[PDB]
């Protein structure tokens, strides 16, 4: 038990530790950020953990990435293969035919979760976190006070509790 | 073979708009609801060298009034305990406000298109990192000279462990750099600055000034030298998004969030330091909340951008309503988590009882009564075996962590907004302490995410947490924050140990 | 009037009664708790580092949970996401300078003034009555104006680090490192200005500067590799390292030093000379911070060493190409020069010197294969 | 780029500065002189110009930065007790024309040597007196726009030269530094000068200051203080350098002794007169600090470090412990008696000041006190009275005399102290000396010691026309700069001195 | 531990007991009965003027009767007597720059630093490696070192004036001239110990150049210039007259900007101009000085403004041969350079540019009748 360290974080370096191709630690570090990091997460468990572990992975896949990408890959391709520059116009074109803002949240926090560096570029990422925060916002601060805190209870999905 | 001549600022500032050139990228690399203008005007001219010498004139006042006659008089000692306790958190949360303030306009600089808006922009984060500086040297020559270093030495990292520090955070630091480069720049610059950073620099000078503290107005002053072309920059950056549609859709609802979020930690906040950390009362903080926010911001800076489509912000009322009993609550609640914090606090004493019942009717029979109780229970005795945290569990009076504003709040004691909202999204349970938070929440839950103390710390005995955190003396049995002032009877680690304090999450319960 | 606790003595001495005999800790060393790169911890480090408010899952630091309040969609205030490389503590970077703000102003404000009272002299000393007159108009006028415009896109690309930076030692190096690109740039447009007021006939105005610099071929491909520097490069580490140890220091080397800084003299212009010296002094000022931040402490990490490296050659063969080309396309510069003013030989050996340095200062340090050979004749390809 | 970077400092250049200087014909001192400064004289401190003003340069921030910010926003200025206001008038005055006529003796210094180096340490402290120079006029600057009495501090530059301790004081800072041999002004102005009086009289002015509310002068003088290490150094290499010159075994005690004997002649009713009256809190008894300052430490330590040259301590310095017990009370009996012709408020002992002096000098009451007490009664404090102390002295037949030599008034008939008076007629005129020393130097050096006194000078003039001449009016009109009390009200005007008819008489015209 | 008056609370409390309503005076101006030269009195004059206790038998002084002490024989502490100029008040002059002790300490410290800097950044830059070998051991050695004895001897003609001058006004500024001409010489030197730093072999030792001021031939009549106008001139305004407005504004004023701060930059010399940049602001600032001490004050005085011509007339009849013949020796400098480095034309045309500069700023001030055409062709009859 402790603030910095703990039980938890040790068992999880000791699981990162084994992580030798590129490929599982990409897949291990997109199901972590799936099941541990966004409101939309699978399990509260790690909520006290989850953000130096998820740093621990993102270390080590970058040094994998590294390691076995040459430079035009790794300037130009993400992790698992992919074009960066063709999965961000493709995130942006979604976004920009979002309907209403709650697609666009899901878009976008999706997009954060599965690209998240290191395993997109970090300049096409950056880029596309512009412009696909610059389309959230406007769809969101649109009307923000117009609707009551009862039906946007509603909306949000929330179990009132007190 | 002529007359001497050189050229000044002005004749080179004359010619900076035509800097930026046109090219197709010249796009900012910020997510932004709002389009800055590319010919908008700043309105002083200074370049590179002209800023320096400015800013080295009043560094060196500064720095020979600190190193002679302030030393020489023992200025850093002949300062009242409770004052020097203050400052520690006042020094030490307004080097981070300043901190981020960098970064911010940093992000405005990006945003900013026309070269000159660019060149104030530049100007205000040499200034923020001027400022840091000056309030990292307050910390620094308290440490030195002070009566007690502890807190002065080490606030970077015990800062961590008590709860008004993540709100101070969300304040400063987080509002500053997170979220659209308008809604940071009018946290910021059109309501941080204009509303509180300002009077607060002056107000800090005379409390200060009061209990026998002359470094900090020496330093304080000089920072608020810097502030005619901060609310300058502010003022330019309303004016270049006016013109935009967007602004006409979105400027309102981003003032009234920027001006909740400010509002919301710092009536509490600014009151209790004032009020609860001096002995010699300069003005209760009711008045000069009311001329701050109502006088001063709410009906003349405000008024001044009606031109350009502000318009006073809609949670005004709700924030006068609440800014009546908000920093009493908040000091009963940040005394009863003392042992968490890296400063010492003081009861009230008899005449500071007198003068709160003079100024605040009605505080005796609720808060002075709370305190004799605790006093009478040996709250300052470490041989008593009572923090009044065990006070507040005896008599079911949970204290929550809004969600938002990570403000602590006890509903069932308050005597302000006492409004408890709980809800369960996604297996998680959050705490909401109004309906602008709440809003806030609802409609972007990805962006307020921040664990409370109850959360990191449930479970965890509150001596591991403090030493854990180094939030021990030099002697490493000695607590950095007490109960009292004075210089004896001191709490050791064992005390704490004693007690069995363990924390707890309060939504568990629901 | 107002009554002061310090020396009213009602209040003087309730203070006075309140105080304890002697202090209450020992520790008077405000930031005990950081480590000292030097002998004994410096004003530099006691006031600048941990001032940012990082948590632990941001590598150095001390805090520990989430930030507060973030960007729309979950983008933390400060991450790990916005830059390559990688490292154990952000914290590590230390100024060889050891310069926060006071110093920093302290140091530009002298230059300042001594360059005012320069000027003073210089005007009144007629010295601008031997300077040539055709460098003076075209040279000084048009090309030296139009430099300055590389200067500012330098300095703008200095936007994203100064709000991206994960260490407020990081980020206060960066900041003054723009600061003094932009210092440079108005620097220059002070002496036209200067020259302006001292010479009858000389116009001031950026027109000329500004549409050789967007329209002539001469700093064209130095244009484009300003451009992508600045708006095109998201990442703030990136950034600052192209800027400064692959494209300020090939391009911007052989601009100031090896053109205007050598050829100024042979045509009278003590003027120019003047500010290319300021400009050298902040370059060499700011190569320090560069190579502690990039070389000894990221490239020579205990644990991404190796990743840092292979980064930065990354980045270097990304930008060398575009610096190549702006130093070819600049290289026409010399078929405008009144004959005679310099050979060939001599602008071989002025590249050469350019290249050597950089090599030697910033190509080998992270093990970068750079042939000397290659890169001047490729750059001379430009030339004859 | 490809070097290390680089620079030089000032000892690097100072290295070579000794070859500076070039041999030709011409090559000697402009000023007469009895002994020759030997080349070859090395100075311990290795300065060249720019890392000089850079050193000063820090100083001179950090003091101004005080003054200008925290000592203005606590209104130190104006919270000091009004006796040490007036005294701080004279002191700041009266130092700033001792650091004047220092440039000029250190500029002779500087022009008399031969080395380069010794050369250089002369100009450094030339600079530094021009330093001092501006410090003690901006103290002065700063009491006149901040103070709670501007009058004397404003102008003190032309109105103190109406009273007589000016000119004994120009004598002692400004003739003694200038007027005389190379070697002997530097006795006067190194040697003994700074080296015995001005530089524990600094320390001791900033403690008697902070005692008495005073913030301004311990700024200063404490910066002032900061440079001294110098100039002592630079008394050494002088009295070093003319060590090896034969000329020094015949002339160096002689002058020596001649320099102790002018600046102590001066200093020891003075200052003590300066401290003990001119301050309402009392750090130390001026009989104790003058033990210390010219037995302990000067004519001890320092000339005893000295001896090795061939230096030994002054023959009149018996006589200095003779005189220097009750001088300073005499000269402010004196000084009080005549204060219509000051430049600053004097005000008499008060009752615990009054147990002071006759708790540390035992004997003082019957004396000075009794005096002080009869004024009293006879309202020298109120302009209605129409009495003025000089009134008392010609009623009761104490005449008041002025040395020819030293300048310092001396009562012999009532002086518990020297009380030996010489009348000599020269030529056609008549001399008065209060001391052997002094009687020496005029019979030996008759043509160096002309000074008209103030009762020569005012002869025959009423009191009031003169101190209208001069100026010795506040910026009223009518009011004077200088009173018998240190009060907020009831000062006395023009008119009042006027109606007193006191019209001044030469002393000397009784014989 | 000591209690002081403005913080305890018994002291305080007496002192503040004592205190009057207001102040006894409302003049609180320092230097209220001084003439303000400028439109209000500045802090400068406030601080200096009147310093010195001259009495009223010298004219300007506020003071009466003799001094205390005099020399031997009877010559008073300062006098008439030492000086031929007369005026009808010795506290008239005015510095132009304003220049007090602070300030000047100021202005030369931000130098210092400057320089500090400025060296640092030339030899990490490498910018030795473009100096030609043989001007930099021939003539930065020799002869420019050469020049720091010419400085010297000027600095030390100011002993005279700085113990004789009858005013502190005419004192601080005659001080500060001095001052800054051994700042010159001492700034040589630091030059060519940089230089041994950074370029192996290079000897900084002053023999070469001592040798060449001493046993020269074109620093011969310099020398005996030097030597006459320090050792031989007994009054204090000849010395500073002819050091600052005949001897130093034609040949030091030739041999700054017209050889070295001409010459140096055609050989890839970035270092002397920077120097020699300091020396010619200081030499401004001086003039400055100089034309407001000789000619606003002493020439035009409303009295003795032809008598004070006449006497400046005659100085600068003296000093004008041995300066003439200064340049003529200093000429043969010209034949030591490599063929091609400069041409009959361009000697010509810098030797008219000093002489007409001299003229307009002192020659034409006192109404000294001097043919340019003569005092050309006799500097150029030693150019072999
Ligand atoms: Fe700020
Ligand atoms: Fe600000
Ligand atoms: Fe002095
Ligand atoms: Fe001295």
């Amino acid at each position: 038990l402790g603030i910095h360290s703990n039980d938890t974080r040790d068992a999880w370096v000791n699981k990162i530790a084994q992580l030798n191709t590129l490929e599982k630690a990409a897949e291990m570090l997109k199901q972590f950020r799936m099941d541990h990091t966004t409101p939309f997460r699978n399990s509260y468990e790690l909520d006290n953990d989850y953000l130096w572990i998820e740093a621990k992975l993102e270390e080590k896949v970058a040094v994998l990435k590294a390691r076995a990408f040459n430079e035009v890959d790794f300037r130009h391709k993400t992790a698992f293969g992919e074009d960066a520059k063709s999965v961000l116009d493709g995130t942006v074109a979604k976004m920009n035919a979002a309907k209403d803002k709650w697609e666009a949240e899901k878009i976008h926090i999706g997009f954060r979760q599965a690209y998240k560096p290191p395993i997109m570029p970090v300049n096409y990422f950056l880029d596309g976190e512009r412009q696909l925060g610059t389309r959230l916002m406007e769809l969101r601060n649109l009307n923000y006070y117009d609707t009551p805190l009862e039906e946007l209870r509603k909306q949000r999905g929330v179990r009132v509790v007190h | 073979n002529r007359a001497p001549t050189s050229v000044n600022a002005q004749e080179v500032h004359r010619w900076l708009q035509s800097f930026n050139w046109d090219f197709k990228n010249n796009r900012t690399k910020y997510a932004t609801k709002y389009k800055m203008a590319n010919e908008t005007k700043e309105q002083f001219k200074l370049i590179a060298k002209e800023y320096a010498r400015m800013e080295a004139v009043k560094d060196e006042r500064q720095f020979g009034s600190l190193q002679d006659a302030l030393t020489r008089l023992n200025a850093g000692v002949r300062v009242h305990p409770k004052w020097n306790e203050t400052m520690k958190v006042v020094s030490n949360f307004l080097e981070v406000g300043e901190y981020n303030a960098i970064a911010a306009t940093g992000m405005l600089w990006d945003s900013a298109q026309a070269a000159e808006q660019k060149n104030g922009y530049l100007a205000q984060v040499l200034d923020e990192i001027r400022h840091t500086h000056q309030c990292a040297y307050v910390n620094y020559y308290f440490a030195k000279n002070g009566q007690d270093p502890a807190g002065h030495n080490d606030a970077r990292r015990t800062r961590t462990i008590g709860p008004l520090w993540k709100g101070m955070k969300r304040v400063f630091s987080d509002g500053f750099i997170s979220g659209d480069a308008v809604e940071c720049s009018l946290n910021l610059q059109l309501v941080g600055e204009a509303c509180f950073t300002n009077p607060l620099i002056v107000a800090v000078t005379e409390w200060a000034a009061a209990n026998g503290d002359e470094i900090t107005p020496t330093v304080f002053l000089s920072i608020e030298t810097d502030e005619l072309r901060h609310m300058a920059n502010g003022y330019q950056t309303v004016v270049s998004i006016a013109n935009d549609p967007a602004s006409a859709k979105y400027l309102n609802t981003d003032l009234n969030n920027a001006f909740w979020t400010q509002q919301k930690y710092f009536t509490p906040v600014l009151g209790m330091l004032f009020e609860y950390g001096s002995k010699f009362k300069v003005e209760p903080w009711v008045k000069t909340w009311n001329r701050w926010v109502y006088e001063d911001w709410g009906g003349i800076w405000i008024g001044r951008l009606g031109k350009y489509g502000v318009e006073s912000p809609r949670s005004l009322k709700d924030a006068k309503q609440d800014a009546y009993w908000a920093h009493h609550d908040l000091y009963l609640l940040a005394y009863a988590l003392w042992p968490t914090g890296f400063f010492r606090l003081a009861l009230p004493d008899q005449e500071e009882m007198e003068w709160f019942e003079a100024n605040y009717p009605g505080w005796y029979d609720h808060y002075g009564k709370i305190y004799e109780e605790w006093r009478a229970r040996g709250c300052e005795d470490p041989s008593s075996g009572f923090i009044p945290l065990m006070w507040f569990i005896e008599n079911n009076h949970p204290i929550y962590i809004d969600r938002v504003s990570q403000v602590p709040f006890c509903p069932s004691l308050a005597k302000g907004a006492s409004t408890l909202r709980v809800h369960e999204y996604n297996g998680q349970m959050h705490t909401f302490s109004d309906q602008w938070g709440e809003r806030m929440w609802l409609a972007e839950p990805e962006r307020y995410e921040c664990q409370n103390i109850f959360e990191q710390y449930e479970g965890r005995e509150l001596s591991e947490v403090i030493a854990e955190l180094h939030g021990l003396r030099s002697d490493g049995k000695t607590l950095i924050a007490q109960p009292h002032v004075r210089g004896d009877k001191l709490w050791t680690l064992d005390d704490i140990k004693r007690l069995n304090c363990v924390f707890k999450n309060p939504v568990k319960a629901f | 009037e107002r009554r002061r606790g310090l020396t009213d003595p009602e209040m003087a001495a309730v203070i006075l009664k309140a105080l304890p005999e002697a202090p209450l800790d020992g520790n008077n060393k405000m930031g005990y708790f950081v480590t000292p790169r030097w002998k004994r911890l410096t004003e530099y480090e006691a006031l600048t580092v941990y001032a940012q408010p990082n948590a632990d899952w941001i590598a150095g630091g001390l805090d520990w949970g989430d930030w507060t309040q973030k960007f729309h969609g979950g983008r933390p205030s400060w991450g790990n996401e916005t830059t390559e490389l990688r490292t154990v503590d952000w914290f590590k970077h230390r100024d060889p300078l050891r310069r926060w703000h006071a110093p920093y102003v302290k140091d530009k404000a002298e230059e300042w003034r001594y360059t005012d009272r320069f000027l003073q002299g210089y005007s009144a000393d007629g010295q601008i009555r031997a300077m040539n007159p055709t460098w003076r108009d075209e040279f000084i006028n048009r090309y030296w104006g139009a430099f300055l415009f590389n200067e500012y896109g330098l300095f703008n690309a200095h936007s994203q680090g100064a709000r991206e930076a994960l260490s407020d030692v990081t980020r206060v190096s960066l900041a003054f490192w723009g600061f003094d690109k932009i210092d440079i740039a108005q620097m220059i447009q002070l002496e036209r200005g200067f020259l302006a007021k001292i010479v009858p006939g000389f116009d001031e105005s950026t027109a000329v500067p500004k549409a050789e610099w967007t329209n002539g071929e001469v700093y064209k491909s130095a244009r484009l590799a300003v451009e992508g520097l600045w708006q095109e490069v998201f990442d703030w580490n990136e950034s600052a390292f192209s800027v400064h140890a692959v494209y300020d220091a090939l391009f911007g080397q052989f601009v100031r030093r090896e053109f205007f800084q050598r050829l100024a003299p042979r045509f009278g212009d003590n003027l120019t000379p003047f500010f290319i010296n300021q400009a050298q002094t902040y370059f060499q000022i700011a190569k320090q911070g560069v190579q502690d931040l990039y070389y000894n402490c990221l490239g020579d990490d205990p644990e991404f060493s190796d990743y840092n490296r292979t980064v930065m050659r990354n980045w270097t063969g990304k930008w060398l190409e575009p610096t190549i080309a702006a130093l070819r396309d600049f290289m026409g510069l010399f078929a405008k020069l009144p004959a005679g003013t310099t050979d060939k030989e001599e602008i071989t050996a002025s590249l050469y010197r350019v290249v050597d340095d950089w090599i030697e200062d910033y190509a080998s340090r992270i093990d970068f294969k750079a042939d000397r050979d290659q890169i001047v004749k490729a750059v001379l390809a430009g030339l004859k």
